[PDB]
């Protein structure tokens, strides 16, 4: 449930290659697919493990 | 091919320098050459220090385990029946193995 | 303008006047002065001397003084053996150059009667040998000892890093006896021998070899912690070089590499901010200060981040890796230190650079960590 | 040199180049830098007045292991052929004995064979004597260094004579060695240059991987759609997606900054794709293909990831038994280090403290004799030797030695919490 979500972030660093801190344009593609707002909160902190 | 039993007594603290040598071989050598180092000590590469490790191509594989009662069942089950014609006994010999392995109260 | 620049990299001194006065039976063929030169190191020390047998042999009667360095014997009988290779001579070598008694033959000379003084070079390899009063100071004491009644007398003269040695000899050596006495020192030059004389090995000059009076600058602030202006001009023809490169900048250029990661960039070490948070918790870890381990602290990780929930609990795997990004910049080191149960067995024991004066300062602008503390 | 002819043979019977083959025969560690093109001058500006004077000096480089430093010094001396000299590698952990590489010096200016003692004897000769030149690595100071000095303090007491033609070269492992295992009597010795190697940084590591992908990423193969071999029937494309190789920079040079890291991680991502297109169409052994960033997640990961959280939980019913005894007399003394009788003082409590069930009774049928109710009241369980036994070599457990069975003491040797975590499964 979180292997995938990985890849669209791949996409927007395909795109500008960006490691913002806060997000406004990452969290857009996230609410269409079925996942809340929580999820995401969490796998901020802790793909900051993976220094990405 | 190299063939390595307990690779890990080789990596004692002191020198290290056997290890050093082949690993440097790998990279350097036109001679084609594959390490296999078998050992127990689990954390291995812990063990080793950093000038070698930084040789070493890190890809290491675990054994596997019977993870299952089934799977040690299946296991003695393709030990002991022979598949080869050999004697007048053999057919009769593959069913009465089975029949004691199919029965849970056997 | 290389030539001028490739020259630059290579009686004179004035320490070899006061060495005549102590060979001033050197000349006249008698027993000179009492000759233990000592010195602090890197001071030209060993070349000092060398400089005056040089230009005692190029002076200089029947000319034979031999010189010889002890480095790799840690054994009083070779040196009695190079002494022999002056002569070019044939005999038994094996007992003449192993007893006290043995080396007293050996002093008879051939030809025309030129008195012998030896050289012994680099002397502290056998005064910090084998243990003191065993060995080796019985070495020291048998070579000082001259008490031969013609004037061919074995003259020493070693040399010596540091000063314990005059200590270390016992009452009766003491007592005025051999080459004791004059305990010659030679202070490290801070600038006011040694810069004149790179003034006169600069005999063939360039033109812009630089503003000399920052190679005075050059001398006065490298003579805090120096002894060797040549190869502290050896830091200048790296610089030279570096003017060359680019077709005292260069110990600016060193210093930085050393001062810096604990006052600024130690948070360029940690740009993960759970790199913050894991490098406190190693300081945490450090109330028991044992035999940190990679698991105690991870034990201490654990049962601190269920806790405060800052973030999910990760690996030791993780924690194996996040650790040696705070090891390759230079903060903590580790080392496979002892445990003696089974064998001489390695868990690892860490060690911070680190203060707390330096930690409160880069925490309190991260509330994150103030939870944990 | 001479075994060389030897160790070709003839029978090559038509080996398969498949797609990745031709990457990891350039992803090979051996074929101008770019991440220290300007420190080679610094070197070799150091190194070119020394060689065109006839002097005799010192270079001193430090730095973690992969940045170049066995590599850089060899495009030193490798163009300086083109322009006097004898190249030698004395290895400090290539010498068996560290008094070896004596033997290698005299070796290597007439061709003798003494012992480490005559040779420098002869060496000492050599370099305050010859009327006027030798270039010499003293690598992985690290080894040469350990036993009382005498031998590093002649390899700079050499450099001191003017009349001595040699260049010595020293890279070690840190800047620190010459401050705090050598004395300061060396320390004079070794000079000040001090030539300090950093890592690697992430956009130098993308300019390191291009050079080893030169001519052929995003190149064209010839392929037959029947042997899955590859030539440089269809004309496939293979690419290679450069943010899966920017997310390997950005790892590598965050932890260590290693040179052969870098090249082994996409080593390894790139064969993980290799057994994947194996799988689908099977070529084995005798439209337009890629690269994922998927594989270079897994590999790096593949780096970090353990076993023996899954090893536990697949090891036997009495091994889990054991830990969880481990475990409770740690929270009932907190002392972290007990005595071998009281874990066998404990299982036996441990059987009884749970009530009557009787998958406990079949256990504890089980635990005492296998069956067989003739032979029976074992004191200690079945094949308490054979786990303990078990345990330790795996590295989990370590066990101190006495002849004692009872008051040896037993120390944990992984992070209990994981022994905690993985025992809850
Ligand atoms: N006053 C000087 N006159 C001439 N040459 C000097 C002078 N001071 C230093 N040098 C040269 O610079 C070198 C620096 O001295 P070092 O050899 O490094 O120290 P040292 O000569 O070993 O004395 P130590 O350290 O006490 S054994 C000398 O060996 C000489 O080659
Ligand atoms: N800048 C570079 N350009 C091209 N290839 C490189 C570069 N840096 C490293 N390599 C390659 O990566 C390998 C790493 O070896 P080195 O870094 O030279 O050894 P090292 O840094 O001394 O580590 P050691 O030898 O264990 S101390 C080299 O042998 C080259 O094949």
């Amino acid at each position: 449930p979180t292997t995938k979500i990985f890849t669209i972030i791949k996409k927007m660093l395909q795109e500008t290659g960006k490691n913002t801190l806060s997000y406004e344009n990452i969290v857009k593609t996230v609410r269409l697919r079925g996942f809340t707002m929580l999820q995401l909160s969490n796998c901020i902190q802790e793909y900051s493990y993976l220094n990405v | 091919v190299f063939i390595f039993d307990e690779i890990d007594t080789f990596a004692g603290p002191v020198r290290q320098t056997l290890l050093y040598n082949l690993f440097d071989m790998v990279e350097h050598s036109r001679v084609p050459v594959c390490i296999f180092g078998c050992t127990t000590k689990l954390n291995i590469l812990e063990y080793l220090e950093k000038r070698v490790k930084s040789r070493f191509s890190q890809r290491v594989i675990y054994m596997p385990q019977i993870q299952n009662l089934d799977d040690m069942v299946d296991a003695v089950r393709n030990l002991l029946t022979v598949r080869s014609e050999i004697s007048p006994w053999v057919s009769q010999w593959n069913e009465t193995l089975e029949k004691e392995l199919s029965d849970p109260r056997s | 303008k290389a030539l001028l620049q490739k020259s630059s990299e290579l009686a004179r001194t004035a320490e070899y006047e006061q060495v005549m006065n102590f060979l001033a039976k050197a000349i006249s063929e008698h027993r000179s002065d009492s000759l233990y030169i000592t010195g602090p190191p890197g001071t030209g020390k060993t070349a000092q001397l060398d400089m005056i047998i040089r230009q005692k042999f190029q002076s200089l009667e029947s000319v034979a003084v031999t010189s010889i360095n002890c480095i790799s014997l840690g054994e009083p009988s070779s040196i009695f053996q190079k002494i022999f290779d002056s002569f070019q001579d044939l005999n038994g070598p094996t007992l003449q150059i192993k007893n006290m008694q043995h080396l007293q033959k050996f002093l008879e000379p051939y030809h025309k009667k030129t008195t012998f003084v030896v050289v012994l070079d680099e002397m502290d390899r056998l005064l910090h040998a084998n243990t003191s009063e065993t060995q080796s100071v019985r070495t020291i004491l048998e070579l000082f000892l001259l008490a031969k009644l013609p004037t061919v007398s074995f003259v020493l003269i070693g040399m010596a890093n540091s000063l314990d040695m005059k200590d270390r000899f016992l009452s009766r050596l003491n007592l005025d006896r051999g080459l004791l006495p004059q305990t010659i020192v030679f202070q490290p030059y801070t600038a006011e021998q040694m810069y004149e004389i790179v003034i006169q090995k600069m005999s063939s000059l360039p033109t812009i070899i630089f503003q000399p009076m920052a190679i005075k600058f050059a001398a006065k602030k490298c003579a805090g912690n120096t002894g060797d202006l040549r190869k502290l001009f050896d830091v200048l023809r790296g610089s030279i070089e570096i003017y060359e490169l680019e077709k005292l900048n260069y110990i600016a250029k060193v210093f930085s590499k050393f001062v810096n990661n604990n006052s600024t960039r130690t948070r360029i070490a940690k740009l993960n901010i759970q790199q913050k948070l894991i490098l406190c918790t190693i300081i945490q870890s450090l109330k028991l200060n044992s035999d940190a381990t990679i698991d105690e602290s991870f034990d201490h990780y654990i049962k601190a981040i269920t806790k405060t929930d800052t973030l999910a609990p990760l690996q030791r795997n993780e924690f194996l890796e996040i650790c040696t990004i705070l090891e390759t910049c230079g903060l903590v080191s580790i080392k496979k230190t002892k445990c003696k149960g089974k064998t001489k067995r390695f868990v690892d024991k860490i060690d911070v650079d680190l203060d707390m004066r330096e930690f409160y300062d880069e925490m309190t602008k991260i509330s994150i960590l103030k939870p944990f503390l | 040199s001479r075994f060389e002819n030897k160790l070709k043979t003839t029978q090559k019977h038509q080996i398969v180049e498949t797609i990745f083959s031709k990457v990891k025969k350039q992803l090979n560690s051996s074929y101008y830098l770019p991440a220290r093109e300007n420190e080679f001058a610094s070197i070799y500006l150091s190194a070119y007045s020394a060689i065109e004077s006839d002097s005799a000096t010192t270079i001193y480089v430090a730095g973690t292991p992969g940045v170049g430093k066995t590599l850089t010094v060899r495009e030193v001396v490798k163009e300086l052929l083109s322009s006097d000299f004898l190249y030698v590698e004395i290895n400090g952990l290539k010498m068996v004995k560290p008094t070896d590489c004596y033997e290698t010096l005299w070796n290597k200016v007439s061709g003798e064979r003494l012992t480490w003692a005559a040779s420098m004897e002869s060496l000492e000769f050599y370099f305050k004597r010859v009327p006027k030149t030798i270039v010499v690595l003293l690598d992985e100071l690290d080894a040469m260094v350990t036993k009382s000095q005498d031998i590093m303090y002649n390899f700079f007491n050499w450099t001191t004579y003017e009349n001595a033609k040699l260049i010595v070269i020293a890279v070690a492992n840190t800047m620190d060695l010459p401050e705090r295992q050598l004395g300061n009597k060396i320390t004079s010795r070794i000079g000040f240059t001090r030539i300090m190697f950093t890592g690697y940084t992430h956009e130098e590591l993308k300019n390191i991987i291009d050079l080893r992908l030169k001519g052929l990423n995003d190149s064209f193969f010839y392929v037959d759609t029947k042997t899955g071999n590859a030539i440089l029937v269809r004309k496939v494309r293979l690419r290679m997606s450069a943010d899966a190789i920017e997310i390997a920079s950005r790892k590598v040079a965050s932890v260590s900054g290693d040179a052969r890291r870098a090249l082994k991680v996409c080593k390894r991502a790139a064969e993980i794709a290799e057994k994947h297109y194996m799988a689908k169409h099977g070529y084995g052994y005798d439209g337009v293909q890629t690269v994922h960033i998927t594989h270079v997640m897994k590999a790096l990961n593949e780096t970090l990831n353990s076993h023996v959280i899954t090893f536990m939980t697949r090891l036997s019913f009495t091994a889990k038994l054991f830990i969880y005894a481990l475990l409770n007399l740690m929270k009932k003394n907190g002392s972290q280090e007990q005595e071998l009788g009281d874990i066998v003082d404990e299982i036996k409590l441990l059987i009884e403290v749970n009530g009557s069930n009787k998958f406990v009774m079949e256990i504890a049928k089980t635990l005492f004799q296998q069956g067989s109710d003739n032979i029976s009241e074992q004191l200690r369980i079945i094949s308490w030797d054979f786990v303990l036994n078990q345990l330790l070599d795996a590295g989990i457990l370590f066990k101190q030695t006495m002849k004692n069975d009872r008051i040896c003491c037993v120390k944990l040797n992984i992070s209990v919490e994981e022994a905690k975590r993985a025992m809850n499964e």
